[PDB]
């Protein structure tokens, strides 16, 4: 088999319309399902995979209790065939706290952080064996997408960072071919908080719509050229923003260059991209809270940033429902690449205190050509019933 | 009631070999250890070795690795002990005395390895006088 | 391999006293330890076995005690039969079995 | 592979062998089953997978109390081999509430429709990925067949129909090709309401038995021409009718054109084939309600409208015993296509009290040219013992 | 496809990087997992396989009590994907209470050993069948690696003893092609006691790093010469020794032929590999009981017995933690042939009494030529929530 390069043009999307829902938590009621977050998509030439981040648990269980924390020793990447709830026969993986992964046309790249908070390791793992390790370089939680990395041409790249949530980070950009490392750029450009990136393929380059958890409520953008390990960066225009904490869409502004120093501190993963000058982008619709998702193009939004003009927007999730983080994928179909994003609907501590565990499903949607109706599609898990 | 009865008191000339025996008082021998276990005159005990009467992995002291083997048989529902090679040293009582111990683990070794019933001792003594 | 060492050598008291014996392992027998009883001219007899599970054989005035490296045998309100060699012994899960080199209990009568 | 064409002639057919059943609510009352309803059969080159409408939950669990209604945000077409009864390892191949699915050679077509019963979307999900969609026309519940679509030369049809279901105005049989909506035509002919259609390949064309809700207890038919699109449709000659509700054998009547007007209002979907002027159908033992199953011959059955000169009859679900929807799907051969049917076996609310949910187990039978006897397949749960 | 030969060089290692964690125990208090002891790690062209011996019975079941025990007639071989848990899906490969089993390129050998501890059969099973059978020689427990065995040009070595394992009387390895026995050589060398023996491929021939029960506290070193079946036997030189009881580090000795009469009694199953003069190994970090486990490099360690300088220590486990078992397996790399192991992670019974049960999860780290930092990687369950 080639590798994969991307080469097709974007799809036309009008919308995008329902494609998967794991139905994870509703299930764990009467069922031996992993708990889980930081959940993403990926698809290799066939088949779409469902990767998450285990609690090293089963939710009905004595160890779902306190599985709020974010780092543990216990902590695997499970991955299954997109719609394939993680019961018992899944498969972890790798040991990982923070992950990354994506299929190059021969084989997958697992991108795998573990370890000590001040001293973690990254470890590569391509074609199921161990290829290649990197040690925390800023000695303050090495982290990674919580999405999928690119592959062009067989070279696979990873947005990672290291150093402080609320201050100056140290990102990188690793180039990987067949899981070795074959190159590191620093960061570039003016994005200057630079978290947990969903990429996509924009050939001959990557594109990235990344957290800025200091000082942007405006999300940052990374452009990542393969053939020459070049990096640039910048943030979306749109006076619409996509991060959260953000301040009211009556009131918000952005900057393409800058975070805007609205409701900066703290963030979400979510996802953005360009369609000419328009921007594809989706968000919580609550600005205070991961409550409610919401799909939106903004007119010119990519390229001007007093742009407020939304059109086609559709409500995933209702403003009522838990939300959580989201992230763009990519699917080649006959012509062109699509565009798919997931949403983590996030449950139980701290915001719910029914139950002692936190873990989420998944609800997955693809761009279309076509035509789309509405709905939401929450969660849908009663935690008064499945109450401790 | 389970309780060991030894062979009588025992002489022999240096270099010559003994066959002491422990046979079973409940008609049968659960798998638990036979070991023996020797005295010499006003001196403490010296554990020598024992086999487990069914699975039969025997098991030897490095004092006694080469001059003695041990066997057992259900039917006779008796334990035998070969000491061969003898020295006048090797004059002393040898009790049969089953362990609490009735498996080897190959990995963990042997759990309960104390001694529960001892027989009456057979007095083997090694001298060139008659 | 894990030596025993066993003290006092020769224990003496009157009936109606508490004896107490020591036995100690080289290196620590993580409680797989027993004791021994041996009247002049007999094969001994089990009094403790797991270091505190007293035997059959004996009443609730013979105790055993301690963990790891050091043991202890307590006979409370000494009687006219208890003079013997006592032996400890380890059995802590791999040969060689080493007993104790033993402690002889006389009785101090008038 | 190449596509699909069906180009063998029919089978001859002595009557139906038992082929499989899944025993699934036997195992739900020990073990961590899903519920579902509305399922069917389809079968690649190799194999038979049994399909369906998951409400998004396992039986033994708090939330398959009210699992009666039939469209949530929730409900997902669940995907398993023929007799791999629904497990917690079992696929969800798409969000759906109504769905479809065939195979054309190549990979399998998914017809998923989901979202607000004024506004629903259907999405086109082909060799596992989103290729097209098209919103609710009528504006009042859009919905498909709940059994395999036909493709011949990889051209893929499945009748659709939104409001209620009224002929040309409501009714639109759409043409695919890998995934991508070519053509859609209007419903032509004299069928007045289609729902639910079961559907056939006969080569060159397409035929479809459906379930007419509002004038008919005759059962309509849709002749569809792959090569030019063109839709003609009448009902089923038989005077032995195959709906439920329907008049008694000894009173019931048919027209080879218009509903009967006997019985009309409500229906069960079911399936007919035929066979030179006989036909060969299935339908509920009892008049009245779901109970029992029986196939038969009726001799001219086709084309003569006054004939009930039934034969070959086999009962496969006793009087006494609960059925539901039951389809048909064929099957290539050595020499000859054959024709199976599956039939739903219902369990639970409304019906039986004894439990909270609502849940189907089924059994499958195939044409044979051979030999037969007798016996009776029902559900055969105890809900008595799994009473809540 | 063609034989494997491992004819690659071995690859740079700094230290090994966290590469998969089961859980297991963990996920048995909230589901079904079978209960194991001596596990181990063998990976075919393309994926690792996770072994283990099972005691026929789930943790959650009547059946786990009294599971300390190492032969029963229920133990049997399982085998899943690396990560995959032991659930009950799980294949039961052959009846085993001691077993082997290597890929050589173009299928599995299993090596099966059951019965009677005074008269046990060894089975070669081979490409799914059984191939050959070798009975108890010295009637006392008939035993192999409890590891992967290894195969060069087709040609499988198994290293296999029976009573106490003293020398050339009941050590012989046993030569293996396409699951016949083809040749038997005597052990020959200084090794006085062999057992459960680490091998890896060292090109032309096979090298195996054992357990001495009763003498050595370091480890014995078994030399495998594939083309004309000659023994070679030895022991590790390095003054820090790998086996456990063993003497402190300030106090321990070691000889490069003889055992070193330290602590020889007992012994836990390890490993060690040559890197030029130096040697990379791994222990339990405790000298006298199986808790911890840590990895280093001893400088001149395969060769200079009086050297104690260790570098890049590497906890594995922490010092309070329960390790156990643990081995080496080799996976061919791009251009070299990487070392990997795992830690068997015991738990339960004799040690803790909160359970009736005694089973294991494992951890697994793979050698890197890249950087990589710390932490620690127990099996992570809490017996005092899970308590009988
Ligand atoms: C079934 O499902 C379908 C498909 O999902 C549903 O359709 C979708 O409906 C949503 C509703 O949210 C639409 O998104 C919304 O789009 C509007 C912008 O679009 C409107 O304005 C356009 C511009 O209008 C100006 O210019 C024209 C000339 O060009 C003038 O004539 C006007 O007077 C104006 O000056 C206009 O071009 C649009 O027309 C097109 O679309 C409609 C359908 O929507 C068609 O009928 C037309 O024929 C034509 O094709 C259209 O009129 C945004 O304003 C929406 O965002 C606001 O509203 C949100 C809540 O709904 C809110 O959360 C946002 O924050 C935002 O509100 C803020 O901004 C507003 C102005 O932007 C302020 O007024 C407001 O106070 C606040 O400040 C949203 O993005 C989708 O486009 C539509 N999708 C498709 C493909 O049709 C359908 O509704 C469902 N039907 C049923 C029965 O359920
Ligand atoms: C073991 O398993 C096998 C296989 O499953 C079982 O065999 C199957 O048995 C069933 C019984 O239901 C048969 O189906 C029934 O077929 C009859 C029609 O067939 C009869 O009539 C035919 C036409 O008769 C007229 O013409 C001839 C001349 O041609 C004259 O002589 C007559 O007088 C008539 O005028 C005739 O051709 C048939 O003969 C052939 O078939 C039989 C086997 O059936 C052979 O023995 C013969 O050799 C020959 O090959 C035959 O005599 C239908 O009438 C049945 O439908 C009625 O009954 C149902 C209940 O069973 C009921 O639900 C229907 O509503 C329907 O009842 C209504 O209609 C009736 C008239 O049609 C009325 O009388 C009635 O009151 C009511 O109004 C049904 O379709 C299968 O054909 C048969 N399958 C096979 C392959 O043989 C076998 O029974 C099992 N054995 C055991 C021990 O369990
Ligand atoms: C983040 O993660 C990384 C990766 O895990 C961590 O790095 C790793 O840290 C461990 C710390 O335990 C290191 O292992 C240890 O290595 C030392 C040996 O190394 C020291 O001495 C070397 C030899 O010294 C001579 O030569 C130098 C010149 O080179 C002279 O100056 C000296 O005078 C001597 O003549 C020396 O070469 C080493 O320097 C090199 O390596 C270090 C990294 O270690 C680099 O910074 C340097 O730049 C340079 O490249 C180094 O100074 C061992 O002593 C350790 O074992 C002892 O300690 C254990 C407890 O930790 C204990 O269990 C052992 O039993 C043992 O202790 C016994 O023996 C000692 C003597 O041998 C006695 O001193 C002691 O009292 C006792 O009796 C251990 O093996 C890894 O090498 C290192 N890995 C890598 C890749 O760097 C990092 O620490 C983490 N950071 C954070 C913030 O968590
Ligand atoms: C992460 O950064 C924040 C923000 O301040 C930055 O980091 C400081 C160390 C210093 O370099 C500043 O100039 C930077 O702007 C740190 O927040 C401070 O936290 C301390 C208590 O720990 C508090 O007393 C200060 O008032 C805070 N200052 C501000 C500006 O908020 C934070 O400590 C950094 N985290 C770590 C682990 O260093
Ligand atoms: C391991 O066992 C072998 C086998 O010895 C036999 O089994 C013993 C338990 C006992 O019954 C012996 O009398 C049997 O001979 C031991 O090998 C013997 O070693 C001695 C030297 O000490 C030698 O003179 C004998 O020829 C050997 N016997 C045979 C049959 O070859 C070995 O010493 C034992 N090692 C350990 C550590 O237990
Ligand atoms: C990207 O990859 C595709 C294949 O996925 C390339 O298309 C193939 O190109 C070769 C050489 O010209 C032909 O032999 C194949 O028949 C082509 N396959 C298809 C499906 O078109 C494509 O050329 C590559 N493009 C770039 C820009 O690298
Ligand atoms: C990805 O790979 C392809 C193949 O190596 C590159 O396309 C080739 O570019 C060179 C130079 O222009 C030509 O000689 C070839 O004919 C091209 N092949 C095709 C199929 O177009 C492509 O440039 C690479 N892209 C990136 C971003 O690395
Ligand atoms: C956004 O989400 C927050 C958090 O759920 C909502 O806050 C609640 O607001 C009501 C009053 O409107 C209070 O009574 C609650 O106590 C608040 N909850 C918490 C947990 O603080 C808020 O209403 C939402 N805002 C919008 C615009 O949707
Ligand atoms: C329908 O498909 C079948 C294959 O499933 C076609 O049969 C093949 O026809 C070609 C051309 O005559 C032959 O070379 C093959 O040997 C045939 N294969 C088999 C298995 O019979 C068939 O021609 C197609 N029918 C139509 C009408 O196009
Ligand atoms: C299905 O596909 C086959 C192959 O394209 C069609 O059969 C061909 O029809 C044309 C026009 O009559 C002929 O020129 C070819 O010789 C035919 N080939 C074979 C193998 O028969 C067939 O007409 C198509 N049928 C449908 C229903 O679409
Ligand atoms: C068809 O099914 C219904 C139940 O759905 C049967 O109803 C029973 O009818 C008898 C009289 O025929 C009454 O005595 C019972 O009380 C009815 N039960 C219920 C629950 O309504 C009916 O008998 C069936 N009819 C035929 C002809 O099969
Ligand atoms: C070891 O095995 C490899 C194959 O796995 C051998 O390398 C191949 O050799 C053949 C014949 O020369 C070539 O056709 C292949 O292209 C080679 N493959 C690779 C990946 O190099 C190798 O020669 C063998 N080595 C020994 C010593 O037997
Ligand atoms: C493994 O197999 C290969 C193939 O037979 C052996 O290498 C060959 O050795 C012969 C004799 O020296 C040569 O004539 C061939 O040209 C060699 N082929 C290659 C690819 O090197 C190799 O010696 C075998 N090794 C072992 C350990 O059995
Ligand atoms: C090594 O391991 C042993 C055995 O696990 C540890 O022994 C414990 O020691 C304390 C007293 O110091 C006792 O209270 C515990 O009961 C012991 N544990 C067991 C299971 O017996 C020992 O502390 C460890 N020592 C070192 C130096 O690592
Ligand atoms: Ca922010
Ligand atoms: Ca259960
Ligand atoms: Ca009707
Ligand atoms: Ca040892």
């Amino acid at each position: 088999a080639e590798y994969r390069n991307w080469s097709k043009p974007q799809c036309g999307i009008t919308g995008f319309a329902p494609f998967s829902k794991d139905n994870s938590i509703r299930l764990s009621a009467g069922g031996d399902i992993w708990v889980t977050r930081e959940p993403y998509v990926s698809c290799d030439l066939d088949k779409c995979y469902q990767f998450a981040l285990g609690q090293g648990t089963t939710l009905n269980n004595v160890h779902s209790n306190n599985t709020v924390r974010d780092r543990t020793p216990y902590r695997t990447l499970l991955m299954n065939e997109l719609g394939v709830p993680f019961h018992l026969g899944t498969k972890q993986v790798c040991i990982a706290w923070s992950s990354s992964s994506c299929h190059d046309g021969k084989a997958w790249l697992h991108v795998c952080i573990t370890g000590d908070d001040k001293n973690a390791t990254a470890s590569f793992i391509y074609n199921g064996r161990l290829v290649d390790s990197v040690v925390s370089w800023s000695n303050d939680i090495l982290r990674t997408q919580e999405s999928e990395c690119v592959c062009i041409n067989g070279t696979c790249t990873v947005v990672m960072t290291d150093g402080n949530a609320t201050g100056k980070a140290d990102t990188k950009i690793l180039f990987i071919e067949e899981g070795k490392i074959v190159h590191t750029s620093k960061l570039s450009g003016s994005a200057q908080h630079v978290e947990e990136c969903s990429c996509y393929p924009r050939y001959p380059g990557v594109r990235c719509v990344c957290r800025d958890n200091w000082k942007g409520s405006n999300r940052p953008i990374i452009d990542i050229n393969i053939k020459d390990h070049s990096i640039v960066s910048s943030y979306v225009c749109s006076g619409l923003v996509g991060d959260t904490p953000r301040k009211s869409d009556s009131s918000s502004s952005s900057h393409c260059l800058n975070p805007n120093n609205e409701e900066g501190g703290h963030g979400v993963k979510g996802w953005a991209f360009d369609d000419g000058n328009d921007v594809w982008m989706g968000r919580t619709i609550n600005e205070t809270s991961r409550l409610g998702y919401e799909t939106f193009k903004v007119v010119e939004g990519w390229s001007n940033p007093k742009s407020k003009l939304q059109i086609n927007r559709q409500v995933i999730v209702d403003r009522g429902d838990r939300s959580g983080y989201s992230g763009i994928f990519s699917v080649e179909g006959k012509s062109c690449i699509n565009r798919c994003f997931y949403v983590e609907l996030i449950r139980g501590r701290k915001e719910e205190t029914e139950v002692l565990w936190t873990s989420n499903s998944i609800v997955v949607f693809c761009g279309t050509s076509g035509t789309y109706g509405t709905g939401s599609w929450p969660d849908g898990a009663d935690l008064n019933l499945m109450h401790t | 009631q389970v309780h060991l009865v030894q062979s009588g008191a025992e002489v022999k000339e240096p270099g010559s070999s003994v066959t002491v025996s422990c046979k079973a008082s409940g008609g049968s021998f659960n798998n638990q250890a036979i070991s023996w276990v020797r005295q010499a005159p006003g001196q403490g005990l010296e554990w020598m070795g024992g086999i487990f009467p069914i699975s039969g992995t025997p098991t030897s002291a490095q004092r006694f690795q080469g001059r003695v083997t041990f066997t057992a048989d259900e039917s006779t529902t008796t334990v035998y002990m070969d000491l061969s090679s003898l020295r006048s040293d090797d004059t002393a009582v040898y009790y049969c005395a089953r362990a609490g111990s009735d498996y080897f683990n190959r990995d963990l070794g042997w759990e309960n390895y104390y001694f529960a019933s001892w027989g009456q001792g057979t007095l083997v003594t090694v001298s060139s006088a008659s | 391999e894990i030596v025993m060492t066993q003290s006092p050598a020769t224990l003496s008291l009157s009936s109606g006293e508490r004896a107490t014996l020591s036995c100690r392992a080289s290196r620590s027998v993580s409680s797989n330890l027993a004791w021994y009883q041996q009247k002049p001219g007999q094969a001994p007899r089990l009094l403790i076995y797991d270091a505190s599970t007293r035997a059959t054989g004996f009443s609730a005035r013979f105790a055993g005690s301690g963990s790891g490296t050091e043991f202890t045998l307590t006979i409370s309100s000494l009687q006219s039969e208890d003079s013997a060699i006592y032996y400890c012994q380890q059995y802590n899960n791999w040969p060689p079995w080493t007993f104790g080199q033993g402690t002889k209990v006389e009785i101090k009568r008038t």
